[PDB]
C-alpha cells in the first residue's frame, strides 16, 4: 500500500525495533484512539498487522489547545533512538541563533505534512503500536504504518526536501521570519508588532493549505536567567547566619570567590538560635561582595552539542517550581522559576506537565534539542496523569528522582 | 480458507536437522498409521530427498486409555523460529464483566490443524518415520497447516479465530465473545431460547472454515472454574478455599496457608496474615515444625470463620459510578473496596506496600489511591471516587509542604476512625525562649549542659540519628536542635510516624510528645 518512491531507511547497525509497553488507556482514550485509527485505515494511513510483527511503540490521546478534538500521539521515543541518524554533507536545517533572539515566535503543527509520504515498505513493521482492550476482554487492535508517522525522527528527514521548496517562497518573500523545525513543529519567529505578527502567522499558513499542509506564542526576548539570591534583612539571628553560611558554602562550588570566614567567625560559641548578632564591619564587606559575586551566572558556561542537556525541576510550593538546564554539574546554562498558570484547577501534576513542556519548547527554541528531565514525582503517578494535560507533539525523555531537602532551600 | 501468516526464522540461523531416535517396530506401525491419516486429511504431506531439515517424533499411549499418539519435539525449531506478539498474560478480571443472561463455552477442538502453515515455512516442519527393515522407506513429511505444540500456533489460531470471528461479531453487537486456548466464551444477555439459537447459529459459522464445534449435551455449563474463579451469570468468585485443621505446621504449611490466605483477600475482607507470617522469622528449612502462637491461632481461627462465609463478588455495571472507599487495618496495612451500589463490592483489597525505610500515613494512603487508581483504570477503564479518612486540610497541609509532586484524583472525607492525621509538625522558624542544642554522639546547649555517651556496633548516620535522640530525650517540651547531618535532617523533616528503623520510631514518638521543634541543618567543621 504506497504510491511515488519510498526512501529506503534502516535502523542503527545491529539494532532490532523496539518493543515496548502500553500503559494502560482510560476507556475515553481508547475510544478516542478507536475514532481515528478507523479513519487513518480507510485514509491507507495505516493497516492491521498480523501475529508475526513481534515489535510495539506506545501510543496516546491528548487534547487540543483551545479544541475539542483529541490528537493520537505516539511515543517514538524508543524507535527514534533506535532509528539511524540521516546523513551529512549541505542540511541546511542546524539551528538559528537568532530565533532565540526574537521578539514574538509562534509553533505550528506541521505534522500532518507527513502523512502525503509512504514509508519505506520494509521499516513499516517497526512502526506498530496497539490499542488497547478494558480488561484485557479483547486481543488489541495492531497496526502499522504506511506513511511517515508524526513524532518518529525519520519523518522530518525524508520530507526535509518538500519542506524547503514549501517554504522558500515565504523565506525569500519575508526574510524578516525566522522559521526553523523540530520534528512535527514549525517555530516562526519575527520580531513585527504583535499584531503584524499574527497576520503574517495566519498568511504562511494558507501558503501552506496551498499545497495540502494544514497556536503556541513565545516571546524568547523576555527569557530571564534565575540567580542565586541572598536573604536581605534588618537585623540577623545566629539561625539566619547559620543558613546564610550553609547556602554560600554550597554557591562556592560554582562561583569560588565567596567566602564565609568573617560570617562563619559570627557564629563562634554555642549561642541561641534565636540570639540576634551583629555583623562585624568586616562581615558586612564580606556579605556584600559575595553578593556581587552571584548577581551573574557562572563565566565560562558553554553549550557543547554533543553532551546531554539535563533539566532538574523542583518543588517550591503554592504552584511555584524551579528549574536549570545544564550539561556538567554545577554547570548551568539556564535556570528558571515557573508558576501556575491556565486555570483555578491546578494541582501539582497539571503544573509539572505545563512547567516540563515550557522549559521543551525553550530548549528546542534556544539549543534545538530536547532535554533530559529528572522529575520529583512518583512514575505511577506520572504515568496517569501526564496525558491528561500533555499538550505538544514531542515527549523528552524523563526519569523519576528524590530531590534533597538541602537543594530546594537554596533556590527560589 | 484463512489468509496465511509468514512466519520467518530468527535471522542468521537454518532450520532444525535433528536425528530421530530409534524407534521400536510396534511404534513405526503406529506412527506410518497416524501420519496417513494425516496426509489423507491434507493435514501434512511427504516430501523428497530435498529437504535436509528434521525433528524428532515419538509414539505416547494416552493418560488411563490405550492408543497411540503422536508427538513431535519441536523445542529445536522453536529455538529458530522468529518470536510472534504472542498472548500477552493480560487476563479479564472477573470484576470486569458484566451481567448475562447466558453464557456457553464452545470447545474449539484442535484449530490448529485447520489453520494453514505459510507455504515458505513449511519445510521447516520436516520430520522422518523410519522403515521396518534396514534399506527402505523411511517416509520424509512435512507440516501443511499448525503443528501441535509449535511457537506461532498459540498465536495465529487467535488472529486467525478474531478475523474468523469479526463479522459474527459485527452482525451481533450485543454479544459477548472472548478466546481463550482452545476454549470460545460467548456470553449474552437474550433470554434462553434466543441465545440457545444464537450459539448453534455461531458453532455453523466455526464449521464453514472447520472448526468443529460440540452440541449443547456435552457442553460445560456454569459456574466456570476459571483461574481460582468461580464464574456465573449474575455473581462471581474464588474456588472455595479450606483451611488445615493441622497440629503440626511446617515452614512449607505456613508458607502455602499465607498464599491461599492473600488470594482471599481480593473478595474476602478482613482477611488477616501478620500473626501468621511471624512465624517464618529465622526459619531454617521448609520442613522446619514452628508451633503457633496465642496470636496465629486466633487469626487463622478469624480467617476461617471468615472463609466459612461464601461472600461473592458482583459484576461491573457501566452505568453507575464506581466508588473506592479506604481503611486503616493496622499500622501500614490498608483495606479498600471498589463498589458501584451502596457497600456491596465488585472487587476489595489490601494494600500494605511500604515504599521506603520511613513514611506516614498520610503519604502511605496516597500511594494506596495510586494502586487503586492503576488498577480502576486497568479493569473499569476509568477511574473511582474515593471515600477517604482524612480531610481535605490534613491532606492539603503534607501536599503543599512535601518536596514531591502528588495528586488525588476526586475524593470525599468519609469520618470512619481512626481517620489519618500527622502526630507531629516542625517549626518553621526556631525557637524563641527554647533552649538550643548542638549535636553530633553528643550534645552541647547554650545553657552549658553536655551529654557524652557511648555507642557500640553503631553506623556512621545512626550514630548521628542518636544525638539528635539524646538531644530529644534530655530536654523540655521545646527544643531547637542544630545539626550537621542532612541525612538525619531529611528524615525527620519527612515528617514520618512509622519505620523500620526502632531509633527512628523512637524519635518519633519523642517528636510526638513536644510542644515545639525546630530541627536545623549546618556544615560542622
Ligand atoms: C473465563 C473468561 C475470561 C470468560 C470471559 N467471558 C465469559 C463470561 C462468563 C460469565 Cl459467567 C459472565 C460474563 N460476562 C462477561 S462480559 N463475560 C462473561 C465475557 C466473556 C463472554
Ligand atoms: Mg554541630
Amino acid at each position: 500500500i504506497s504510491p511515488i518512491e519510498t526512501v529506503p531507511v534502516k535502523l542503527k547497525p545491529g539494532m532490532d525495533g523496539p518493543k515496548v509497553k502500553q500503559w494502560p488507556l482510560t476507556e475515553e482514550k481508547i475510544k478516542a484512539l478507536v475514532e481515528i485509527c478507523t479513519e487513518m485505515e480507510k485514509e491507507g494511513k495505516i493497516s492491521k498487522i498480523g501475529p508475526e510483527n513481534p515489535y510495539n511503540t506506545p501510543v496516546f490521546a491528548i487534547k487540543k489547545k483551545d479544541s475539542t478534538k483529541w490528537r493520537k500521539l505516539v511515543d517514538f521515543r524508543e524507535l527514534n533512538k533506535r532509528t539511524q541518524d540521516f546523513w551529512e554533507v549541505q542540511l541546511g536545517i542546524p539551528h538559528p541563533a537568532g530565533l532565540k533572539k526574537k521578539k514574538s515566535v509562534t509553533v505550528l503543527d506541521v505534522g500532518d505534512a507527513y502523512f502525503s509520504v509512504p514509508l519505506d515498505e520494509d521499516f513499516r513493521k517497526y512502526t506498530a503500536f496497539t490499542i488497547p482492550s478494558i480488561n484485557n476482554e479483547t486481543p488489541g487492535i495492531r497496526y502499522q504504518y504506511n506513511v511517515l508517522p508524526q513524532g518518529w525522527k525519520g519523518s522530518p528527514a525524508i520530507f526535509q526536501s518538500s519542506m524547503t521548496k514549501i517554504l522558500e517562497p515565504f523565506r525569500k518573500q519575508n526574510p524578516d521570519i525566522v522559521i526553523y523545525q523540530y520534528m512535527d513543529d514549525l517555530y516562526v519567529g519575527s520580531d513585527l508588532e504583535i499584531g503584524q505578527h499574527r497576520t503574517k502567522i495566519e498568511e504562511l499558513r494558507q501558503h501552506l493549505l496551498r499545497w495540502g499542509l494544514t497556536g503556541y506564542e513565545l516571546h524568547p526576548d523576555k527569557w530571564t536567567v534565575q540567580p542565586i539570591v541572598l536573604p536581605e534583612k534588618d537585623s540577623w539571628t545566629v539561625n539566619d547566619i547559620q543558613k546564610l553560611v550553609g547556602k554560600l558554602n554550597w554557591a562556592s562550588q560554582i562561583y569560588p570567590g565567596i567566602k564565609v570566614r568573617q560570617l562563619c567567625k559570627l557564629l563562634r560559641g554555642t549561642k541561641a538560635l534565636t540570639e540576634v548578632i551583629p555583623l562585624t564591619e568586616e562581615a558586612e564587606l564580606e556579605l556584600a561582595e559575595n553578593r556581587e559575586i552571584l548577581k551573574e551566572p557562572v563565566h565560562g558556561v558553554y553549550y557543547d552539542p554533543s553532551k546531554d542537556l539535563i533539566a532538574e525541576i523542583q518543588k517550591q510550593g503554592q504552584g511555584q517550581w524551579t528549574y536549570q538546564i545544564y550539561q556538567e554539574p554545577f554547570k548551568n546554562l539556564k535556570t528558571g522559576k515557573y508558576a501556575r498558570m491556565r486555570g483555578a484547577h491546578t494541582n501539582d501534576v497539571k503544573q509539572l506537565t505545563e512547567a516540563v513542556q515550557k522549559i521543551t519548547t525553550e530548549s528546542i527554541v534556544i539549543w534545538g534539542k530536547t532535554p533530559k528531565f529528572k522529575l520529583p514525582i512518583q512514575k505511577e503517578t506520572w504515568e496517569t496523569w501526564w496525558t491528561e494535560y500533555w499538550q505538544a507533539t514531542w515527549i523528552p525523555e524523563w526519569e523519576f528522582v528524590n530531590t534533597p531537602p538541602l537543594v530546594k532551600l537554596w533556590y527560589q | 480458507p484463512i489468509e496465511t501468516v509468514p512466519v520467518k526464522l530468527k535471522p542468521g540461523m537454518d532450520g532444525p536437522k535433528v536425528k530421530q531416535w530409534p524407534l521400536t517396530e510396534e511404534k513405526i506401525k503406529a506412527l506410518v498409521e497416524i501420519c496417513t491419516e494425516m496426509e489423507k486429511e491434507g493435514k501434512i504431506s511427504k516430501i523428497g530427498p530435498e529437504n535436509p531439515y528434521n525433528t524428532p517424533v515419538f509414539a505416547i499411549k494416552k493418560k488411563d486409555s490405550t492408543k497411540w499418539r503422536k508427538l513431535v519435539d519441536f523445542r529445536e525449531l522453536n529455538k529458530r523460529t522468529q518470536d510472534f506478539w504472542e498472548v500477552q498474560l493480560g487476563i479479564p478480571h472477573p470484576a470486569g464483566l458484566k451481567k448475562k443472561k447466558s453464557v456457553t463455552v464452545l470447545d474449539v477442538g484442535d484449530a490448529y490443524f485447520s489453520v494453514p502453515l505459510d507455504e515458505d515455512f513449511r519445510k521447516y516442519t520436516a520430520f522422518t518415520i523410519p522403515s521396518i527393515n534396514n534399506e527402505t522407506p523411511g517416509i520424509r513429511y512435512q507440516y501443511n497447516v499448525l503443528p501441535q505444540g509449535w511457537k506461532g500456533s498459540p498465536a495465529i489460531f487467535q488472529s486467525s479465530m478474531t478475523k474468523i470471528l469479526e463479522p459474527f461479531r459485527k452482525q451481533n453487537p450485543d454479544i459477548v465473545i472472548y478466546q481463550y486456548m482452545d476454549d470460545l466464551y460467548v456470553g449474552s444477555d437474550l433470554e434462553i431460547g434466543q441465545h440457545r439459537t444464537k450459539i448453534e447459529e455461531l458453532r455453523q459459522h466455526l464449521l464453514r472454515w472447520g472448526l468443529t464445534t460440540p452440541d449443547k449435551k456435552h457442553q460445560k455449563e456454569p459456574p466456570f472454574l476459571w483461574m481460582g474463579y468461580e464464574l456465573h451469570p449474575d455473581k462471581w468468585t474464588v474456588q472455595p478455599i479450606v483451611l488445615p485443621e493441622k497440629d503440626s505446621w511446617t515452614v512449607n504449611d505456613i508458607q502455602k496457608l499465607v498464599g491461599k490466605l492473600n488470594w482471599a483477600s481480593q473478595i474476602y475482607p478482613g482477611i488477616k496474615v501478620r500473626q501468621l507470617c511471624k512465624l517464618l522469622r529465622g526459619t531454617k528449612a521448609l520442613t522446619e515444625v514452628i508451633p503457633l502462637t496465642e496470636e496465629a491461632e486466633l487469626e487463622l481461627a478469624e480467617n476461617r470463620e471468615i472463609l466459612k462465609e461464601p461472600v461473592h463478588g458482583v459484576y461491573y455495571d457501566p452505568s453507575k459510578d464506581l466508588i473506592a472507599e479506604i481503611q486503616k487495618q493496622g499500622q501500614g496495612q490498608w483495606t479498600y473496596q471498589i463498589y458501584q451500589e451502596p457497600f456491596k463490592n465488585l472487587k476489595t483489597g489490601k494494600y500494605a506496600r511500604m515504599r521506603g525505610a520511613h513514611t506516614n500515613d498520610v503519604k502511605q494512603l496516597t500511594e494506596a489511591v495510586q494502586k487503586i487508581t492503576t488498577e480502576s483504570i486497568v479493569i473499569w477503564g476509568k477511574t473511582p471516587k474515593f471515600k477517604l479518612p482524612i480531610q481535605k486540610e490534613t491532606w492539603e497541609t503534607w501536599w503543599t509542604e512535601y518536596w514531591q509532586a502528588t495528586w488525588i484524583p476526586e475524593w470525599e472525607f468519609v469520618n470512619t476512625p481512626p481517620l489519618v492525621k500527622l502526630w507531629y509538625q516542625l517549626e518553621k522558624e526556631p525557637i524563641v525562649g527554647a533552649e538550643t542544642f548542638y549535636v553530633d554522639a553528643g550534645y552541647v546547649t547554650n545553657r552549658g549542659r553536655q551529654k557524652v555517651v557511648t555507642l557500640t556496633d553503631t553506623t556512621n548516620q545512626k550514630t548521628e540519628l542518636q544525638a539528635i535522640y539524646l538531644a530529644l530525650q534530655d530536654s523540655g517540651l521545646e527544643v531547637n536542635i542544630v545539626t550537621d547531618s542532612q541525612y538525619a535532617l531529611g528524615i525527620i523533616q519527612a515528617q514520618p510516624d512509622q519505620s523500620e528503623s526502632e531509633l527512628v520510631n523512637q524519635i518519633i514518638e519523642q517528636l510526638i510528645k513536644k510542644e515545639k521543634v525546630y530541627l536545623a541543618w549546618v556544615p560542622a567543621h
